[PDB]
């Protein structure tokens, strides 16, 4: 459906004005007729974009509700009204049973339902932050006459003028136009203004100066133009219907959530079916039948684990909310962990999208500024007198001021009036100099001459702050080349002195140097006029040269740059050392793509394209193994007429790539690409040319500050800051957070079997009921709650930003280890404990264990009010069951118990406690509570009608603790072993 | 095969046997030191059995018994478990000065056989002849209940004192020696008929305390027969056997705590 | 005693009841003092 919009555009700036009027049946200066534009509207439709068909909140709650845990459950619910139905019918029940048990799990089902839909969030509005973009209003010429119309009534044909601040309504032909200058940066992330004039400028539509397209702005000037284009036609309308139609698809969080609810599901269908036929087998009632199989479901179904999961991604959010890192996803919190690709814009993402003084070159010396935002490097020179000379014609030849009230903000990051050079050169001496309106002050301008097409030069003539001079000073700035062409003598260390051919070269040499690190390079010159030959009163006319313009004195050169944000080299290299593989995908032009790509180290020093080895070596390309180039650096009118398995193929070949000059799809793409191949990719962005890219992206991160509203709008998380060290961070707190969440599903899992065994032995055995349904979820929803939680707040065990990203076909969040620690040995011996402190309760009140085996025909039965212990003692009914409740109560809190040292094992999946310690508060907390809970609800009145929950005495909280230490000390000795032999057996056996 | 190979599926089966084996053996340490704490006489609590249960030999359906005069097979279900219970007390069973003593025909005091000890052989129980039940192929019209006081070591039931007011108001007050036994509904259509030991409608505190199976096998504990030859029929009559005594008390969910509840019909 | 052993077939359930309560607040506040030691 997509794949249409995936391609690049085809155009008609080529034909003349009067051949596209021919086109759309329009006149070029009158333009349409009312009856035409009306006759066109009903025709195409509106000028409007559409918001994709959504899937209602309805569906996306209910389609939780059946995932296996909860359809288990379900099975559980209606089993219990079933037996309900059954007693109903048959035998006058006057209990509550089946009945509060069908409500309590049902309940169970719609809260975990709530969780789950928490956590399979979409926040996604692209379509609408597009639909902003469109004015609400545009002036077309209609009839011969000007008029404005809701711009939606705008059709292919008609006539529309555009001015400097309002919005371009559809995608124009440039007609006729007057100074119009246009910010383009919605396809380029570019917003350095682009010229609009009527003549064709570039085969490339995108890259012409005769197009002008809707969700860009004119920023100056004046045009008229031939509509095109209308609504979804556009070519930012159809970025508008990739970007919001794009399928979002599952995130590898999701997908590992996934596969454990169909191995957890599997043994619970095992198990239930299993034991449903060997009950009938021994010859058991369908009306018992149910009541078994029920218990077994809520004894394997871990009903708490999916919320946990979703509290602990939480907790996790809320860590980096705290670092100025909004989350909009909760299943995005772990995605950058698992990130081995990132994809990253370059324009106000890598860098701060600032036009900034790098370089100055005076002195026949390259001096270097410190281009970061909060000026983490050191000064250059402030000594020479040749800086002062060149810091004044910096100040004074320049046209750029600071918006009022900016006082508050820093140098660099406060708005300026005018061009991006002449505001970093303002923003340059200001930081270095004190006050420019100081500087301005002291010698005010008598005549300028601004800056021309034609003389490719700006001067100007101020009076001299000197006292003993007051005299007129002449500074001059513009292309290198050209100022040198009008110099006679060099301001070197303070004396001037001849421009001798060596000089000459030296600044050749300077100027080619900066020139090659992607900078654009000014020249710098005054002359001090003649006192003679200029008087206090003497006039000077700008329009004829009414002075000198050449033997002037070269002071220096200046060079500048969108430099990197401060944090960006340290962050990418940080990436790489954990084999994350980081790829430039940007709109902006090669030469500067590149010279940022060393500079933040997705190219690293030494590494070479095909190009440069061509030009080392002086050979033809055609030449060059392309093998022995590791870094490539990809034009987007290149990547245009590449297929698929072309683009793979320099994914594949390539460690430090270079996408540049793409468009919107492109960059779409290039991440598609990388999927393809099997990695989770990370987008980073801020633009409206990032919204595909960022959609695709297993996660997209967005600018805060400088983002464009798209953007955020098709990212998962935002930094609020801008800080890119976050990235970091981000990938950081995802791998920690993906090892906690094992350890908290080993702790929630280990509790099952202690619940499982009960019902087998009660069956197998024909003993009385070791644990009730109701004590089970006192368990799972209760007391392993904060527990498990708690296990979000473990720090790592070893430098988990020295390992590579888990490979998510090979490393599962939940796999055979895992069961095989948690059911086979830690779940068995709480098994143990529990049945130990039921034995212990029963003995102690009479009936030994010998006594017990085939027992419960006699023990369930309520019309034997003289059961026989083992000392020859007679019970009734209900004496006998209250002693089994206190089984029922003591086997819970045997669970809780045990799940102290298993709480304490969870902890660490490798190091010892001994090592990692107890500086988990949470957990701590946790333990407390859990203890709490438990004794809460064995001693507190009432509770032995509501939940069956009997008084224990001191002695019975002791059974289980041997078992709780054996625990501990298995466990212990276990992981000992896997640390002193990396090798093998215990690794590749129990190593989660 | 599904996870690994025949050397890795051996390892795994090695390791299982080994480990399951030594927790089996902990298990087992575990209950052998219970065991060892515990006394071959005397449970460790008592308090769950606490205020004896009152229980019945008819096998009450819903703590029912509703059958016909007129069927043969009416009745024949709840006498099976009547004969259960009475056959235990055959003369044949009571042989010799071995393990059993004659005691008093009219209900006497409490017999101390000395302590909970094995210091002397199986201590000697008193004697019941099912003779006592008087009247009781059992009742086919207007049945024969038989009650019966739940077994507790070392327990001495001790009857409430003369001092007040009493529900059967002094009749036949055995006051030293006989813990009673009275059956009631208003409602009063019934016709209520006491047998038991010298005639009593009591059980004779002469066979207390119970030293429990491991002291006492073959002991026989006193039994109450109980006749309603009520001059009614055809409807549901709710009737509550209750005992009294200091140490006798009752709750309101155990219904079966020092009392009976009988849903008695003669549909006939 | 002899035949007054009451004191056998009895158990203090309140006062067990109590101190549990006891118990299970007191482990409760602790938990909060060491949560809240930082929020
Ligand atoms: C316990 O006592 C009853 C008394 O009725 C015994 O029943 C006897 O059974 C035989 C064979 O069926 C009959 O011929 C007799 O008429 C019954 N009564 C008597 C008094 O002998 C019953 O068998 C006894 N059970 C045991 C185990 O001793
Ligand atoms: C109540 C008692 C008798 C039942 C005991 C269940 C036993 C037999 C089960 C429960 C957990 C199980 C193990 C769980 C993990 C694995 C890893 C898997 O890759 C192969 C089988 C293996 C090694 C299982 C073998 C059998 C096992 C030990
Ligand atoms: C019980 O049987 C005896 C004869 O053994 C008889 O005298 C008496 O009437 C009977 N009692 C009742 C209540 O039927
Ligand atoms: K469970
Ligand atoms: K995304
Ligand atoms: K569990
Ligand atoms: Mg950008």
């Amino acid at each position: 459906l997509d794949e249409l919009k995936k391609e690049v555009s085809m155009d008609d700036h080529k034909l003349s004005l009067d051949e596209l009027h021919n086109k759309y049946g329009t006149d070029l200066t009158r333009g349409l007729t009312n009856a035409r534009a009306k006759e066109i509207l009903a025709r195409d439709g509106p000028n409007s974009l559409t918001p994709p068909p959504t899937t209602p909140e309805w569906i996306k709650f209910c389609r939780q509700l059946f995932g296996g845990f909860s359809i288990l459950l379900w099975i559980g619910a209606i089993l219990c009204f079933l037996a309900y139905g059954i007693q109903a019918a048959t035998e006058d029940e006057p209990a509550n049973d089946n009945l509060y048990l069908g409500v309590v799990l049902s309940t169970v089902v719609i809260v975990t339902g709530c969780f789950s839909y928490y956590q399979e969030a979409k926040s996604s509005r692209i379509m609408d932050s597009f639909k902003n973009m469109v004015p609400q209003q545009a002036l077309v010429i209609r009839d011969g006459e000007k008029s404005t119309i809701n711009a939606e009534f705008v059709v292919a044909g008609d006539l529309v003028e555009v001015k400097g601040g309002d919005r371009i309504p559809a995608d124009l032909r440039i007609i006729s136009a007057h100074g119009c200058k246009v910010d383009n940066s919605s396809l380029t992330g570019e917003s350095e203004p682009q010229t609009r004039s009527p003549e064709f400028s570039s085969e490339n539509p995108l890259e012409t100066r005769n197009i002008a397209f809707f969700s860009t702005n004119c920023v100056e000037g004046t045009a008229r133009g031939v509509v095109v284009y209308t609504g979804d036609r556009t070519v930012m309308g159809r970025i508008a219907t990739l970007a919001s139609g794009l399928e979002v698809g599952r995130t590898p969080i999701a997908i590992e959530i996934e596969h454990f609810i169909h191995i957890i599901t599997g043994v619970a269908v095992f198990l239930g079916v299993s034991f449903f036929i060997l009950s009938l087998i021994l010859g058991y009632s369908w009306l018992e039948a149910v009541i078994f199989l029920i218990g077994i479901i809520v004894a394997n179904v871990p009903e708490g684990l999916l919320a946990t999961v979703t509290v602990c991604l939480t907790l996790t959010a809320k860590r980096m909310a705290r670092k100025n890192c909004l989350v909009k996803n909760l299943e995005a919190v772990e995605t950058l962990g698992s990130t081995s690709t990132i994809c990253s814009d370059k324009t106000g993402t890598l860098t701060q999208n600032r036009m900034t003084v790098a370089h100055m070159w005076f002195d026949n010396q390259i001096h270097e500024a410190d281009t970061t935002e909060n000026q983490s490097g050191a000064a250059f020179d402030k000594t020479s007198a040749t800086w002062s000379a060149l810091s004044r014609i910096a100040a004074l030849c320049n046209r750029a001021v600071f918006q009022a009230g900016q006082d508050n903000v820093p140098i660099l990051k406060r708005s300026v009036a005018g061009d991006a050079s002449e505001s970093a050169l303002l923003k340059c001496i200001e930081l270095c100099c004190g006050s420019v309106q100081g500087m301005r002050d002291r010698n005010p301008k008598i005549v300028e001459i601004p800056f021309n097409s034609t003389n490719k030069y700006q001067l100007s003539i101020h009076e001299n702050e000197k006292s003993s001079e007051s005299r007129y000073l002449l500074v001059m700035k513009g292309a290198p080349e050209r100022i040198l062409d009008r110099c006679s003598t060099i301001l070197l260390n303070g004396a001037e002195e001849p421009l001798k051919e060596d000089m000459k070269e030296a600044f050749q040499n300077a100027y080619l140097e900066l020139g090659g690190l992607g900078e654009r390079v000014l020249g710098f010159c005054h002359f001090a006029l003649p006192e003679d030959k200029y008087n206090e009163g003497y006039p000077f006319d700008a329009d004829e040269p009414n002075f000198p313009t050449t033997d002037l004195c070269f002071v220096g050169l200046m060079a500048m740059i969108d430099p990197p944000r401060a944090a960006v080299p340290d962050a990418v290299g940080k990436c790489r050392s954990a084999g994350i593989k980081v790829i430039m995908v940007t709109g902006d032009h090669p030469i500067t793509a590149k010279a940022i790509a060393k500079g933040v180290g997705i190219i690293s020093e030494g590494n070479e394209t095909i190009e440069d080895i061509a030009a080392r070596l002086n050979i033809p390309i055609g030449q060059v193994n392309p093998r022995d180039a590791k870094a490539c650096v990809v034009h987007g009118s290149d990547l245009k007429d590449l297929s698929t398995e072309v683009l793979d193929d320099i994914l594949h070949y390539h460690t430090e790539i270079v996408f540049a000059r793409t468009s919107p799809q492109q960059k779409l793409i290039i991440v598609e690409g990388c999927q393809r191949q099997g990695a989770i990719v990370a987008v980073t962005g801020d633009g409206v040319n990032d919204s595909p890219a960022l959609k695709k992206a297993d996660i997209g991160v967005a600018m805060g500050i400088s983002g464009s509203d798209v953007s955020k709008q098709a990212a998962d998380m935002i930094l609020l800051d801008d800080n890119f060290a976050s990235i970091v961070t981000g990938v950081e707190e995802g791998r920690l957070i993906f090892d906690n969440l094992k350890k908290s599903i080993a702790y929630t899992l280990t509790s099952n079997i202690p619940e499982i065994t009960p019902f087998l032995v009660f069956i197998i055995g024909n003993v009385p009921l070791p644990l009730g349904t109701v004590t089970i979820l006192c368990i799972d929803l209760g007391t392993d709650m904060v527990p498990a939680i708690s296990l979000a707040y473990e720090q790592a065990e070893s430098d988990i930003m020295k390992r590579q990203p888990r490979n998510p076909k090979t490393d599962k969040l939940v796999n055979e280890r895992l069961i095989s620690m948690a059911y086979g040995q830690i779940g068995m011996i709480q098994a143990l404990g529990g049945f130990f402190s039921y034995f212990v309760i029963l003995a102690e009140n009479g009936f030994l264990p010998m006594d017990l085996i085939g027992k419960r025909v006699r023990w369930d039965d309520r019309w034997i009010s003289d059961v026989e212990d083992s000392f020859g003692q007679q019970w009734t009914y209900e004496q006998r069951k209250i002693v089994e409740f206190t089984c029922h109560t003591s086997f819970f809190i045997s669970i809780v118990v045990v799940q102290w040292a298993d709480l304490i094992i969870c902890k660490t999946r490798r190091n010892s406690i001994f090592q990692q310690g107890m500086k988990n508060k949470i957990l701590i907390f946790g333990l407390f509570e859990e203890t709490a809970l438990a004794a809460f609800l064995s001693y507190c009145p009432g509770t032995d009608v509501a939940l069956r929950m009997y008084p224990l005495k001191p002695s019975w909280w002791f059974c289980a603790f041997p078992y709780s230490l054996i625990i501990f000390l298995y466990d212990e000795m276990r992981r000992f072993i896997i640390r002193r032999s990396p090798g093998g057996w215990v690794e590749q056996e129990t190593y989660y | 095969f599904l996870g690994r190979t025949g050397s890795s599926w051996f390892k795994i089966f090695l390791f299982y046997l080994i480990f399951y084996g030594c927790l089996a053996g902990i298990f087992i340490g575990t209950i052998q030191v219970l065991l060892l704490t515990l006394s071959d006489f005397e449970p460790k609590y008592q308090d769950r059995v606490a205020p004896p249960g009152l229980s019945h030999a008819p096998y009450a359906i819903k703590t029912e018994i509703s059958f016909s005069i007129s069927n043969p097979k009416s009745y024949e279900s709840f006498v099976k478990s009547m004969h259960k219970l009475m056959d235990l007390y055959n003369e044949s069973s009571q042989a010799g000065n071995s393990p059993f003593e004659d005691c008093s025909d009219t209900p006497a005091d409490y017999i101390k056989r000395g302590d909970l000890d094995d210091s002397q052989g199986q201590k000697k129980a008193c004697r019941f002849s099912r003779m006592w039940l008087k009247n009781c192929g059992y009742a086919e019209g207007k049945p024969c209940v038989v009650a019966k006081l739940n077994r507790i070591i070392g327990f001495y039931p001790k009857p409430l004192k003369n001092t007040t007011d009493l529900p059967e108001e002094l009749q036949a007050n055995y006051n030293q020696y006989v813990l009673p036994l009275r059956c009631a509904a208003r409602e009063k259509i019934g016709s209520i008929e006491y047998f038991g030991l010298g005639g009593y409608a009591g059980f004779p505190l002469q066979y207390y305390p119970y030293y429990g199976k491991r002291l006492q096998k073959k002991y026989l504990q006193p039994l109450l027969a109980i006749q309603f030859t009520n001059l009614t029929q055809n409807m549901e009559l709710r009737i509550e056997c209750k005992v009294y005594g200091e140490n006798i008390d009752y709750s309101e969910k155990d219904r079966f705590r020092g009392r009976f509840e009988v849903k008695i019909e003669v549909k006939s | 005693e002899g035949p007054d052993n009451d004191e056998r077939f009895t158990y203090d359930y309140y006062r067990l009841r109590v101190v549990g309560l006891i118990v299970a607040a007191v482990l409760c506040v602790i938990g909060i003092i060491i949560l809240l030691a930082g929020k």
